[PDB]
RNA sequence: CGUGAGGGAAAGGUGAAAAGAACCCCGGGAGGGGAGUGAAAUAGAGCCUGAAACCGUGGGCUUACAAGCAGUCACGGCCCC
RNA sequence: GAAUGCCGGCAUGAGUAACGAUAAAGAGGGUGAGAAUCCCUCUCGCCGUAAGCCCAAGGGUUCCUACGCAAUGGUCGUCAG
RNA sequence: CGAUGUCGGCUCGUCGCAUCCUGGGGCUGAAGAAGGUCCCAAGGGUUGGGCUGUUCGCCCAUUAAAGCGGCACGCGAGCUGGGUUCAGAACGUCGUGAGACAGUUCGGUCUCUAUCCGCCACGGGCGCAGGAGGCUUGAGGGGGGCUCUUCCUAGUACGAGAGGACCGGAAGGGACGCACCUCUGGUUUCCCAGCUGUCCCUCCAGGGGCAUAAGCUGGGUAGCCAUGUGCGGAAGGGAUAACCGCUGAAAGCAUCUAAGCGGGAAGCCCGCCCCAAGAUGAGGCCUCCCACGGCAGCCGGUAAGGACCCGGGAAGACCACCCGGUGGAUGGGCCGGGGGUGUAAGCGCCGCGAGGCGUUGAGCCGACCGGUCCCAAUCGUCCGAGGUCU
């Protein structure tokens, strides 16, 4: 069973799925907005909005946290400097899903978006 | 409804708000109420607490000690009617929060793995200056 | 109770 | 385990009625009230890009 | 007979006479009667009672005719206590004083599909020994040409739990009247959250 | 949480060092021991010249147990080992000393020579 | 196929005549729909005839309280001539 | 009409088992009728007395480039021995 | 014999009763207690170990007891493979020999996919003469059914003594069952920390990957759990068995019986718990819709309601069930609490240095208890009565 489990296993063990979420993380950072399945973007939000309340955070700790994650010292850059001003007096949710109406040839894949807000 | 808050409300009655703070490491003197047909009296339980696991009324702690040969480990609870009181008799300086592998030490090897804890020492005579 | 066998194991 | 295996062929009959669950549900469609297209619902219009009034996606 | 509806909330353990004591908090109160089975009418004696109020944006029409005969806000729940017929409108905790025994009856937590050794302990097969892909096996589940079939009723894997389930002769250790609590001994069915049915116990 | 098999320390004076349970009398099946249970146990390791010797089959009363012990007040005690003291058919001592502490349930078991005999009861 | 000696298949038919389908239309193509050829195109090249098992579409009768080597005899209902 | 007959064709099991090492993936950008699978970039993981490199057997054009995707490729394919 | 796999064990039972225990009896060479022997009784129970491949048996320690049989000597498309039917090898023995032996010895390939019936679970369909949302009766099924020790009665009755009750009452257990997670105790694949080697970012400091599908180590929430906790066996009513009677003829006596009436089991029926109207014999109650347009039938739009879609869920393989969908706290963020870890980074100070001290119970921080519309459950679509005849 499963009862009151938090968290998906998107069939990786445990450190494949930690690099699928830091890259993802990387890849929203960089682009603003990307295309996944369904649940890998469900997944993904809190995983990036974290760091990004972190980066609202503004200083060295949080810095070095983020970094932990993201391993790109110009994204942190472009996280704290250009991402999270915008978010200054946003409570959360600082990322958004919106489903895609089709799916993927290959494999029948229900495909979304993830995006940061506005 | 909130089921975490009623919970805490029917515990509410039996909450102790008069025992000192200890931690893992401290060395403390329970004084604990005790039946032993038909009288009840107060025994003395003294020893290291090599265990506090919380969860707010229901949190209990664990005590060791060495009497006659045989190591003694106590479980109580923070919140027990049976507790007359606790001294602390002196404080150490745990490193980790569960001290369980002090079960396997010399007397010798515990007593240079948990130093006294000068701070809380100081801060504890610090106190005891009243009014 | 212990009675032979009327059958081998296998084979290929 | 020793191989179990079909006893008797399958009748057109029996082979049939296990299909009687097999049939398709077609897709569950609503119009886009932009531009008045069939499309699934709780999806971004994949003809105009709209999703709840605002444009989100460039088609 | 009497009963009530309630919610279970959660696990604790009070004192009492030097004693620690497990107990269940249950939300039993407040209960609406809002109808009545009548051996006229009905055939047999009981109250329909409700429990926890609704949206009424939520009640449909039929329902909303069923409350209002009775006047009664829209709740959410709506259950039968047999062979009780309470002389108020309204069914609170204080049915029950300290010291009575109750029967409580839930909805088990769901185990899904339950292997053999979890359902029915079943002792499954060695871990050694040579055992193969067989260790959480039934074993053998007949005999051979005589019968030369499974009986009806043969403990097998399957579903377990989320089922109706009482336990009976609880001790009612208080009752706490203003915030409609009632704390039973032991454990009951379900998760916390659940719906329970709280009734005078029929042990003697 | 003593069973068939279980070794145990004897908390006496009666010669025998080492007990191995084979049996603990409670009721037709019973799967443990714990304080205050009477075991019949084979002595696998005494001293010279004691009242007991190495092969005999003798009862004993489990007065302290590694496994934690719960209590009515909501407590709990554990020792640091599994020990026992060796008795005679009438559940009085056969040694006259018994060693480290014991277990308070067993007085309310009626083992009252031994508690006294103890240098601790907790 | 076999190291080798050696073993050893399957596979025929448009039409009298290529007149073997210009051109247009849907399609990436395959395929098709028109146009056209022919006495005939379900003779269109996966080509004479084109059986049977097997698969499918449409219609008539029938079937979700019933017991079977599936038929047979009787009667009744419905549909067709 | 039967020879576990012979040759062929087509069924059932069944949309089932499986898709061949648990070293592992994600995104952006191209191309194209069509892209999880082709090209490029970034991020991630795996081998490193090898899962890299060079000879000899054996194989025999499989090498390079252009144009292709019916079949071969255990899926897809615009890619390919 | 174009194959019905063969001992023993394990697992899973189920039945019989010629009953091992527990319940009820009669006789006893039955004082009491404890036995013998027969009768009724199949509801439940019937332990762990040493030896042997063993079934069996002996033995150790217990027990209320340590029952005996059937089900292809129950069960190898469930497992095992110690025994026994292959090929190797040796011993004793027999045979000139090759070889052989109800004589022995060591070794020796046990087959991923369940079509049908059967079984355990779960749905889809149609039906239950109007269509719907709820709440229910319980025909009929299933589950359960064990037992011991001590104390009081009372050292009384009985007995020379030893010994020691009936009836009645109270407490404490063992095994089993159902649920639970407050406590105790586990797990907790990334919740925290410490550690090595190496490669890397960015030199220091601080970090990341890899060392397993956690590198290793110490801890560890919720969940799922037992070793932990609650609770169950009944009570009670009724009808009986063996057995004991009351009244009572045939048969002036006698007779439990031929008329009639009593008492009497752990067993039988009810009672407890769970399923249940496909109970087609398709039940009942409360509420809602309503009398639509076109030729017991067809078509068209609706009603009450339902479904689709979506956010989810101690519900779950899919399905189903349940909750919620902006008139909203459903999930995700965020905030507060809990909880785990056990005092982060940075800086200052002390030490040549490894380090140490302070800032500081700090920093980090899954699920648990809540708050908050910041993010997403946008917008919608489809189905759905007009009530047959006595
Ligand atoms: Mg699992
Ligand atoms: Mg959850
Ligand atoms: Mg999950
Ligand atoms: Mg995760
Ligand atoms: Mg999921
Ligand atoms: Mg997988
Ligand atoms: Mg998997
Ligand atoms: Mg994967
Ligand atoms: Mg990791
Ligand atoms: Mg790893
Ligand atoms: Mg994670
Ligand atoms: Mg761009
Ligand atoms: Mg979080
Ligand atoms: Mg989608
Ligand atoms: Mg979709
Ligand atoms: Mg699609
Ligand atoms: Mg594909
Ligand atoms: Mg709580
Ligand atoms: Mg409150
Ligand atoms: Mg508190
Ligand atoms: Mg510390
Ligand atoms: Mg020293
Ligand atoms: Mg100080
Ligand atoms: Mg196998
Ligand atoms: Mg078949
Ligand atoms: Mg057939
Ligand atoms: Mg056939
Ligand atoms: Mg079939
Ligand atoms: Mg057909
Ligand atoms: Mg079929
Ligand atoms: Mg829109
Ligand atoms: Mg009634
Ligand atoms: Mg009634
Ligand atoms: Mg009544
Ligand atoms: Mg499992
Ligand atoms: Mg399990
Ligand atoms: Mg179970
Ligand atoms: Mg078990
Ligand atoms: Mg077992
Ligand atoms: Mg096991
Ligand atoms: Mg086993
Ligand atoms: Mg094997
Ligand atoms: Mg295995
Ligand atoms: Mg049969
Ligand atoms: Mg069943
Ligand atoms: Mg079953
Ligand atoms: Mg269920
Ligand atoms: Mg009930
Ligand atoms: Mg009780
Ligand atoms: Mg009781
Ligand atoms: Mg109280
Ligand atoms: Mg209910
Ligand atoms: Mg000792
Ligand atoms: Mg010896
Ligand atoms: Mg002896
Ligand atoms: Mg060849
Ligand atoms: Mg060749
Ligand atoms: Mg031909
Ligand atoms: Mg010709
Ligand atoms: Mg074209
Ligand atoms: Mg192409
Ligand atoms: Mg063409
Ligand atoms: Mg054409
Ligand atoms: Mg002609
Ligand atoms: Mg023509
Ligand atoms: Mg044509
Ligand atoms: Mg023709
Ligand atoms: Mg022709
Ligand atoms: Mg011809
Ligand atoms: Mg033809
Ligand atoms: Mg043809
Ligand atoms: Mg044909
Ligand atoms: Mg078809
Ligand atoms: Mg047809
Ligand atoms: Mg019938
Ligand atoms: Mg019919
Ligand atoms: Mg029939
Ligand atoms: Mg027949
Ligand atoms: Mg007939
Ligand atoms: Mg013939
Ligand atoms: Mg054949
Ligand atoms: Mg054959
Ligand atoms: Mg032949
Ligand atoms: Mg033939
Ligand atoms: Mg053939
Ligand atoms: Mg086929
Ligand atoms: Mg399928
Ligand atoms: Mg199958
Ligand atoms: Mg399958
Ligand atoms: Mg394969
Ligand atoms: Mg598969
Ligand atoms: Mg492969
Ligand atoms: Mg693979
Ligand atoms: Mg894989
Ligand atoms: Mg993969
Ligand atoms: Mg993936
Ligand atoms: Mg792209
Ligand atoms: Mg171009
Ligand atoms: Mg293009
Ligand atoms: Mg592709
Ligand atoms: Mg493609
Ligand atoms: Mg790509
Ligand atoms: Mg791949
Ligand atoms: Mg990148
Ligand atoms: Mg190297
Ligand atoms: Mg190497
Ligand atoms: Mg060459
Ligand atoms: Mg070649
Ligand atoms: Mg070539
Ligand atoms: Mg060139
Ligand atoms: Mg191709
Ligand atoms: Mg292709
Ligand atoms: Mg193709
Ligand atoms: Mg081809
Ligand atoms: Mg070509
Ligand atoms: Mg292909
Ligand atoms: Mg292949
Ligand atoms: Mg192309
Ligand atoms: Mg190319
Ligand atoms: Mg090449
Ligand atoms: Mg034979
Ligand atoms: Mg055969
Ligand atoms: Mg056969
Ligand atoms: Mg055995
Ligand atoms: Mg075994
Ligand atoms: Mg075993
Ligand atoms: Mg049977
Ligand atoms: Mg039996
Ligand atoms: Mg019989
Ligand atoms: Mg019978
Ligand atoms: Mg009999
Ligand atoms: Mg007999
Ligand atoms: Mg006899
Ligand atoms: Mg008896
Ligand atoms: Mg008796
Ligand atoms: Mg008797
Ligand atoms: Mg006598
Ligand atoms: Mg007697
Ligand atoms: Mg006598
Ligand atoms: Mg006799
Ligand atoms: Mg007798
Ligand atoms: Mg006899
Ligand atoms: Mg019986
Ligand atoms: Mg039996
Ligand atoms: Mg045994
Ligand atoms: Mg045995
Ligand atoms: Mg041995
Ligand atoms: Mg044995
Ligand atoms: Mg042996
Ligand atoms: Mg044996
Ligand atoms: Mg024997
Ligand atoms: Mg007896
Ligand atoms: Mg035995
Ligand atoms: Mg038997
Ligand atoms: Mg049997
Ligand atoms: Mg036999
Ligand atoms: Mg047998
Ligand atoms: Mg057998
Ligand atoms: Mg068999
Ligand atoms: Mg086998
Ligand atoms: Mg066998
Ligand atoms: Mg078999
Ligand atoms: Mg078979
Ligand atoms: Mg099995
Ligand atoms: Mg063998
Ligand atoms: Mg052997
Ligand atoms: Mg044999
Ligand atoms: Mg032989
Ligand atoms: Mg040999
Ligand atoms: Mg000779
Ligand atoms: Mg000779
Ligand atoms: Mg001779
Ligand atoms: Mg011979
Ligand atoms: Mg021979
Ligand atoms: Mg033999
Ligand atoms: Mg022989
Ligand atoms: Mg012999
Ligand atoms: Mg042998
Ligand atoms: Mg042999
Ligand atoms: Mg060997
Ligand atoms: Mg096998
Ligand atoms: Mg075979
Ligand atoms: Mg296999
Ligand atoms: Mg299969
Ligand atoms: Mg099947
Ligand atoms: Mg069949
Ligand atoms: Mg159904
Ligand atoms: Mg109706
Ligand atoms: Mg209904
Ligand atoms: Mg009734
Ligand atoms: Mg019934
Ligand atoms: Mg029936
Ligand atoms: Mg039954
Ligand atoms: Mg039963
Ligand atoms: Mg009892
Ligand atoms: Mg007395
Ligand atoms: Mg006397
Ligand atoms: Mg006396
Ligand atoms: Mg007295
Ligand atoms: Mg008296
Ligand atoms: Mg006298
Ligand atoms: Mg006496
Ligand atoms: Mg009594
Ligand atoms: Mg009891
Ligand atoms: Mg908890
Ligand atoms: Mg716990
Ligand atoms: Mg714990
Ligand atoms: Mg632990
Ligand atoms: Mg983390
Ligand atoms: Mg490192
Ligand atoms: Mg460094
Ligand atoms: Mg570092
Ligand atoms: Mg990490
Ligand atoms: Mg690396
Ligand atoms: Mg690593
Ligand atoms: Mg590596
Ligand atoms: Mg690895
Ligand atoms: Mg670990
Ligand atoms: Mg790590
Ligand atoms: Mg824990
Ligand atoms: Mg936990
Ligand atoms: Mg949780
Ligand atoms: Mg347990
Ligand atoms: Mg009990
Ligand atoms: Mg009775
Ligand atoms: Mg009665
Ligand atoms: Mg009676
Ligand atoms: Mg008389
Ligand atoms: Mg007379
Ligand atoms: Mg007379
Ligand atoms: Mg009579
Ligand atoms: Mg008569
Ligand atoms: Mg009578
Ligand atoms: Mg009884
Ligand atoms: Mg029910
Ligand atoms: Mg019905
Ligand atoms: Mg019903
Ligand atoms: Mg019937
Ligand atoms: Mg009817
Ligand atoms: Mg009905
Ligand atoms: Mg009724
Ligand atoms: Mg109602
Ligand atoms: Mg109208
Ligand atoms: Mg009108
Ligand atoms: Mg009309
Ligand atoms: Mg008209
Ligand atoms: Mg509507
Ligand atoms: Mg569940
Ligand atoms: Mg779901
Ligand atoms: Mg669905
Ligand atoms: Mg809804
Ligand atoms: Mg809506
Ligand atoms: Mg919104
Ligand atoms: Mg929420
Ligand atoms: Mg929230
Ligand atoms: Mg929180
Ligand atoms: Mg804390
Ligand atoms: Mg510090
Ligand atoms: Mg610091
Ligand atoms: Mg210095
Ligand atoms: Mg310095
Ligand atoms: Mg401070
Ligand atoms: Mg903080
Ligand atoms: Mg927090
Ligand atoms: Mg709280
Ligand atoms: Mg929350
Ligand atoms: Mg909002
Ligand atoms: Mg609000
Ligand atoms: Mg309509
Ligand atoms: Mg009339
Ligand atoms: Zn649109």
């Amino acid at each position: 069973m499963r009862h009151l489990k938090s968290g998906r296993k998107l069939n990786r063990h445990s450190s494949h799925r930690l690099a699928l979420y830091r890259n993802q993380a990387k890849s929203l950072l960089t682009h603003g907005r990307i295309t996944t399945t369904v649940p890998k973007a469900k997944e993904l939000r809190g995983f990036v909005d974290h760091l990004i309340h972190l980066a609202k955070r503004g200083d060295l700790h949080a810095r070095r946290l983020v970094l932990r994650d993201l391993q790109d010292v110009k994204l942190v850059r472009k996280l704290f400097d250009e991402i999270a001003p915008r978010y200054r007096d946003r409570q959360g949710g600082y990322t958004r899903v919106l489903k895609l109406a089709e799916r993927r040839r290959g494999d029948g894949a229900p495909l979304a978006l993830v995006e940061l807000v506005e | 409804m909130n089921r975490g808050a009623l919970i805490k409300l029917v515990e509410s009655r039996y909450v102790r708000t008069d025992l000192p703070e200890f931690r893992p490491g401290d060395t403390v003197r329970v004084s604990y109420k005790v039946k032993e047909g038909n009288r009840t009296r107060i025994q003395d339980f003294e020893g290291i607490v090599i265990r506090i696991r919380r969860n707010g009324f229901n949190t209990t702690f664990t005590v060791r000690k060495v009497s006659y040969g045989v190591g003694v480990e106590r479980i109580f609870p923070l919140h027990s009617p049976l507790i007359q009181k606790i001294d602390i008799v002196q404080r150490g300086r745990a490193r980790r929060a569960k001290l369980y592998f002090i079960r396997n030490l010399s007397d010798r090897e515990i007593r240079r793995k948990l130093r006294a804890d000068r701070k809380r020492i100081d801060q504890d005579r610090a106190a005891e200056r009243a009014a | 109770v212990d009675k032979p066998p009327y059958l081998p194991r296998p084979r290929p | 385990a020793k191989h179990p295996v079909p006893k008797k062929k399958t009748s057109k009959a029996r082979r049939d009625a296990r299909r009687s669950h097999h049939a398709l549900t077609p897709p569950t469609l609503v119009p886009c009230p932009e531009c008045k297209a069939m499309k699934p619902p709780h999806t971004v219009c994949p003809e105009c890009g709209y999703y709840a009034g605002r444009k989100v996606l460039e088609v | 007979m009497k009963g009530i509806l309630g919610v279970k909330v959660g696990m604790t353990r009070i004192f009492r006479d030097d004693r620690a004591v497990p107990v269940t908090v249950i939300l039993a109160g407040p209960c609406p009667v809002v109808q009545r089975r009548t051996p006229e009418k009905d055939g047999y004696t009981a109250v329909q009672l409700g429990f926890l109020p609704q949206n009424p944006k939520r009640v449909n029409r039929p329902l909303k005719g069923h409350f209002a005969k009775a006047g009664v806000e829209p709740v959410r729940i709506l259950r039968e206590i047999r062979d009780f017929n309470p002389e108020g409108d309204t069914v609170t905790v204080e049915i029950f004083k300290p010291g009575e025994r109750v029967d409580v009856t839930g909805t088990s937590k769901g185990r899904g599909f339950a292997g053999v050794m979890k359902r029915w302990n079943f002792a499954g097969g060695p871990d050694s020994h040579g055992a193969h892909k067989i260790h959480r096996h039934p074993g053998s589940i007949g005999n051979r040409k005589t019968p030369g079939r499974v009986y009806k009723g043969k403990k097998m894997a399957g579903h377990y739990g989320a089922e109706r389930v009482t336990v009976m002769n609880l001790e009612v250790v208080d009752v706490i009247p203003e915030e409609n609590l009632l704390l039973v001994k032991g454990a009951v069915p379900g998760p916390n959250g659940g719906l329970v049915i709280v009734r005078e116990t029929k042990k003697a | 949480m003593i069973q068939p098999q279980t070794y145990l320390e004897v908390a006496d004076n009666t010669g025998a060092r080492k007990i191995m349970c084979i049996r603990v009398l409670k009721g037709s099946n019973a799967k443990y021991a714990t304080v205050g249970d009477v075991i019949v146990a084979s002595v696998k390791e005494a001293i010279p010249r004691g009242a007991v010797k190495e092969g005999d089959v003798v009862k004993a009363v489990v007065v302290r147990t590694k496994k934690e012990i719960k209590r009515p007040d909501g407590s709990a005690i554990r020792f640091d080992d599994n020990a026992a003291v060796i008795i005679n058919n009438q559940l009085e001592p056969r040694g006259t000393r018994v060693f480290g502490p014991v277990a308070r349930e067993l007085r309310e078991k009626g083992f009252m020579k031994i508690v006294s005999l103890a240098p601790e009861v907790l």
